[PDB]
């Protein structure tokens, strides 16, 4: 989840309905249940990504076919297919795991 | 849910670790910072030494305003003593910086110029010290028995690449043993 | 006191936690005081950034490394913590069971977070709650309860306190423990006739016969 | 109009921040010069960290549904290769915003005459004409201080008079051919030396910008040897080898020749496709085709040894690379072919010339990738460029290769359609001036791009042209394939047989505008450059027709 701005759960976990109803409850019981410990920090978390640490810290992130600009968060990075933004680390972890950057 | 690896450590991660080693360097600079855990420093003076960690001094390399010194184990005419002496005791690992692959690693990317000679030498070297020390491991590796080892001095590398299979088959080995008295 | 011993005690319990194959006491003096810590710089990093653009009509290093810093610590932490809650999404049943007995140390406030506690008991509500309408209903009487048998068995597993770590050992001589040759600690193995320990040596063994040594933090994992 | 250091200074002071930065430089466009220049300037950046958004342009039109969409906290702009030529203040508009203006385009550009609305009268710019074209350029100099802002009858009489007295000679100028000064890399380049930067990679930028352009003349170029030379001096990685060393491990100068891929393909081939030697020798014939055998006879090389990979070659031969050549290629009038070049090392990778470096590039950008069709074509260009962009760096070599393949391949079907050409004789002498049409032909994918057409073309007009008297003459292509009737005409210069005198200035820059402005018909300039422009089959004919009369040269 998914990930800034998670906002909502919505068009991951390609099963979706395939996938029984009884486990999809409790999933979205789940990342309900999240949402609380994303609740108590105060980290700032983020806590959802960032499994590999950050350097150092500005990297290149090459558009892959997404449109864009659909950065709102700290800045509008204006997305532009065809596009490499030369930004650090931060705003880098939340967009590459949406599917927008390529080459990190 | 950590997924991978998750026992063991990531590659990368004890990179992570040993950059939380202080070094020291020479930086060509003359706000505060008070950062956290750092406690240095005053104003650093250009053309004198001082005691900093390790992701500050990559960080301002990167930027180029300070050039890092060479360790004094991370040499080629001091490694010779090392593979000299490790050449001669078959058994023990002998002495170890214990980051000595993940330094030779990192500071090979970018400091590289810094060094005196370190051209087509030292990493010939190290390829070495990191060849006769893996098999070496490999021919003791066969004296497992539970529970004891000792793997004496040896790198956090080393250590992270063979530990799922060391204390992977030592749970099926002191498992068997310790459930049939 | 000194921040830089909180973060030498922050990484020591990062390394402490990823290698052991069970739970360890929460940490709470120090992490809150961290906790605190990182809500001050990440306010006074912000504050000073924005200060800045006011002598603008210089030199964006300290608060470059600053901010680096801060995504490295911020990082540590937030490993930490999502590895114990994946311990605890595997001991639930275990805990659990610790829980309804009096001996000898519970949940409580401290054996888990303030923030934990209510991921354990949420998790496990809502796992019960899963495999209630899923697979129980259609419910065999004795397997109502969800607790050993015995066997096998069920989990009860895993405080696996029998399972391998590496371990290096480091802590202050007082020239303690120390019975030579070398030096410290004992061992003394169930099974077998004490090694015993050397200090400037990693020596891999169970993790039970070292969880004493773990307390007092006279060996590194 | 200014000090580099002090632009420099300046697109610092406006550029830092947080959210930073925030700036777009646009690399623009298609020409290889471009790649070099913006790598070194965009490691530049990266040495002091200041983050930047990269543009791939292609259509010049395509520039204003960039410029007009997306700019929100960006105070400091940079361009590239854009502008010299046609005014932007006009064509984006601006509308000035807050003197002290909040927002500073820069303008790199190797194209002349800059436009007149340009230099004088600063909003967006902030030019780079420094310092090439200073000049005077005192044309341009009355251009608006007299203009500007402009017995009272023989008064009015006479300011009239003067008015159109300027209004003249102003017409004289911006009304011109489209040349190229020096390459923007080699001003960066000057910029970046003030800064001290010395870097070795950098200069090897420098080396590749320079060469991007000598299949298309040099023309200062010739006298650029000392600007390049002197920096290879001011540098060096050991006194001597010291074999290699496997690192630095550098550039040096070698007899370096003209000659097409000498050492990542076969002798022969290497012969047969290059593409100053077609011209000499009459290789699209199968009566000259044999002048090279005989050339092969006349060095003692074997024709199985010529047929060859170029590394694998015995070492005699290698040895006497620099001699047999003297010895033979004097007799066959080539004796134009040994340059004094550049070539970087790798050690143990091989080595690369710096003119086949460019071949690599160039290959990339075409190929290895009802406004729809257009807009993806251009599209799929816009990503090949990256993958173009890549080859660059150092730590990839293993797709550099990938361009080889291909540059290698390009020439086999440039060659082969070119002949396919001179075989019909399908060459049009006209009276004014030279053209030609490709009607049909094999493959017109690979001739999509307007630089593939840059190189059949630049192969031709070098091959019909010796000289081979008389009269170079300007010379017309055009293709075809999909996108209904699309139909590419590009503008091309003579080429002099090495004894170049006059630049000369290519005429269809304005020749193609007297057409758009007369009956428009089908006519399209939304190709960023000047002397190439699109058509339509139903309104080609008149339009070569109206392109044959009034010819203005």
């Amino acid at each position: 989840n998914g990930l800034d701005l998670m906002s909502s759960i919505t068009f991951s976990q390609q099963d979706t309905n395939n996938l029984s109803h009884q486990e999809q409850e409790y999933l979205k019981e789940y990342c309900d249940l999240i949402t609380d410990l994303k609740s108590g920090d105060l980290v700032d978390i983020d806590l959802s990504g960032s499994l590999v640490p950050p350097s150092d810290v500005f990297i290149d992130v090459r558009v892959l076919k997404d449109a864009g600009e659909i950065q709102t968060e700290y800045g509008v990075f204006n997305l532009i297919k065809d596009s490499q933004f030369f930004v650090r680390q931060s705003d880098v972890e939340r967009l590459i795991q949406q599917g927008y950057l390529q080459k990190i | 849910l950590p997924a991978h690896l998750q026992q063991t450590f990531s590659p990368e991660e004890i990179q992570f670790i040993v950059e939380n080693e202080p070094i020291k360097i020479f930086p060509r600079i003359t706000w505060q910072l008070i950062t956290t855990d750092d406690k240095a420093l005053n104003n650093m003076v250009a053309m004198r030494s001082t005691e900093v960690v390790l992701w500050i001094a990559l960080l301002l390399k990167q930027q180029s305003k300070c050039s890092i010194v060479a360790p004094q184990w991370l040499t080629t005419k001091e490694l010779d003593r090392k593979i000299q002496y490790e050449k001669t005791h078959p058994d023990r690992f002998s002495e170890l910086p214990w980051n000595w692959l993940v330094l030779a690693r990192i500071l090979f990317n970018k400091a590289k110029d810094d060094f005196h000679d370190p051209i087509h030498e030292l990493r010939g070297k190290i390829q070495d010290l990191r060849e006769i020390r893996q098999i070496k491991v490999l021919k003791g590796l066969k004296y497992l028995n539970e529970s004891h080892l000792q793997l004496d001095n040896l790198s956090l590398l080393e250590i992270n690449e063979l530990r799922p299979f060391i204390t992977e088959i030592m749970d099926k080995l002191r498992e068997i043993h310790t459930a049939s008295l | 006191v000194s921040p830089q011993q909180d973060f030498s005690d922050l990484m020591k319990s990062w390394k402490n936690e990823r290698c052991s194959p069970e739970l360890l006491p929460y940490p709470h003096q120090l992490m809150k005081r961290l906790l605190n810590r990182i809500s001050m710089q990440s306010q006074l990093i912000e504050n000073i950034s924005m200060g800045f653009l006011d002598m603008q009509n210089e030199s964006k290093l300290p608060l470059l490394c600053m901010e680096t810093e801060l995504e490295r610590l911020k990082f540590v932490i937030r490993s930490y913590i999502r590895c114990r809650l994946s311990k605890i999404d595997k001991f639930s049943l275990y805990l659990r069971q610790l829980n309804e007995d009096e001996n000898s140390l519970i949940s409580l406030t401290d054996l888990l977070s303030k923030d934990e506690i209510k991921y354990h008991d949420t998790h496990s509500l809502i796992w019960l709650k899963l495999v209630n309408d899923s697979i129980l209903k259609y419910m065999p009487e004795e397997l109502q309860a969800i607790n050993d048998t015995e066997g096998s068995v069920n989990m009860i597993d895993e405080p696996d306190w029998n399972k391998f770590v590496f371990i290096h050992v480091n802590g202050p001589p007082d020239g303690e423990n120390e019975f030579g040759k070398p030096c410290y600690t004992v061992t003394i193995p169930d099974l077998k006739e004490e090694v015993e320990l050397t200090i400037g040596s990693i020596y891999v063994m169970r993790y039970e016969v070292i969880r004493d040594l773990l307390r007092d933090d006279k060996v590194a994992l | 109009i200014s000090q580099f250091s002090e632009a420099y200074n300046k697109i610092l002071r406006n550029s830092s921040s947080h959210s930073s930065c925030q700036l777009v430089i646009f690399v623009s466009c298609l020409n290889i010069d471009a790649l070099c220049a913006t790598k070194m300037l965009s490691l530049l950046f990266k040495k002091q960290l200041v983050q930047s958004q990269i543009v791939p342009i292609f259509g010049y039109s395509e520039l204003r549904r960039h410029y007009s969409q997306l700019d929100d906290n960006i105070n400091s702009l940079l361009l590239v290769g854009f502008g010299g030529v046609i005014d932007l203040e006009a064509f984006l508009e601006i509308d000035p915003q807050e003197q002290s203006f909040r927002r500073d385009i820069y303008v790199l550009d190797a194209h002349r005459p800059w436009n007149l609305d340009n230099i004088f009268g600063s909003q967006i710019i902030q030019c780079f004409d420094d310092g090439t074209v200073d000049d005077t350029l005192g044309e341009q100099k009355e251009a608006y201080y007299k203009l500007l802002e402009l017995n009272d009858l023989s008064k009015r009489k006479q300011r009239k008079k003067q008015i159109h007295e300027y209004e003249g000679v102003l017409e004289e100028y911006y009304s011109q051919g489209t040349t190229v000064v020096n390459s923007i890399s080699a001003q960066i380049y000057s910029l970046l030396s003030a800064i001290g930067e010395t870097n070795l990679s950098n200069l090897w930028l420098n080396i590749l910008g320079t060469t991007s352009l000598d299949i298309a003349y040099a023309q200062v170029y010739n006298r650029l040897y000392p600007l390049l030379q002197d920096e290879v001096k001011r540098l060096t990685p050991s006194s001597r080898n010291s074999v290699k060393t496997p690192d630095t491990l550098t550039l040096n100068i070698q007899p370096d020749y003209y000659l097409f891929l000498l050492r990542h393909s076969s002798l022969y081939d290497s012969f047969y496709y290059s593409n100053y030697v077609n011209a000499k020798l009459s290789l699209w014939n199968e009566n000259g085709k044999k002048r090279l055998h005989k050339m092969f006879a006349r060095m003692g090389i074997p024709l199985s040894t010529a047929q060859e990979t170029w590394l694998y070659m015995d070492h005699s031969i290698k040895r006497e690379l620099g001699i047999i050549f003297d010895k033979n290629l004097d007799r066959y009038g080539l004796q134009d072919i040994i340059r004094d070049g550049f070539v970087r090392t790798l050690g143990y990778r091989g080595s690369i010339s710096a003119s086949e470096f460019v071949e690599a590039l160039t290959a990339l950008l075409e190929v290895g990738n009802s406004a729809q069709k257009l807009t993806n074509l251009r599209k799929r260009w816009v990503s090949n460029f990256w993958l173009s962009w890549d080859a660059l760096d150092d730590r990839k070599v293993e797709l550099l290769n990938r361009g080889i393949q291909l540059a290698q391949d390009l020439q086999r079907a440039i060659f082969n359609t070119g002949v396919a050409i001179l075989e019909k004789k399908l060459i049009k002498h006209l009276r004014i001036y030279r053209l030609c049409v490709l009607q049909d032909g094999p493959d017109l994918d690979l001739y999509r791009n307007p630089l593939t057409l840059l190189r059949l073309g630049n192969w031709l007009i070098e091959c019909c042209a010796e000289s081979e008297d008389k009269q170079l003459l300007p010379m017309v292509l055009a293709s075809i394939d999909e996108n209904t009737d699309t139909y590419l005409v590009a503008g091309l210069t003579p080429r002099y047989p090495r004894g170049t005198k006059k630049p000369i200035l290519n005429n269809f820059s304005m020749a193609f505008q007297q057409i758009t402005a007369e009956t428009d018909a089908k006519v399209r300039i939304d190709n960023f450059e000047s002397s190439i422009i699109e058509i339509r089959r139903e309104d080609l004919s008149p339009f070569l027709e109206k392109l044959t009369l009034s010819g203005l040269l």
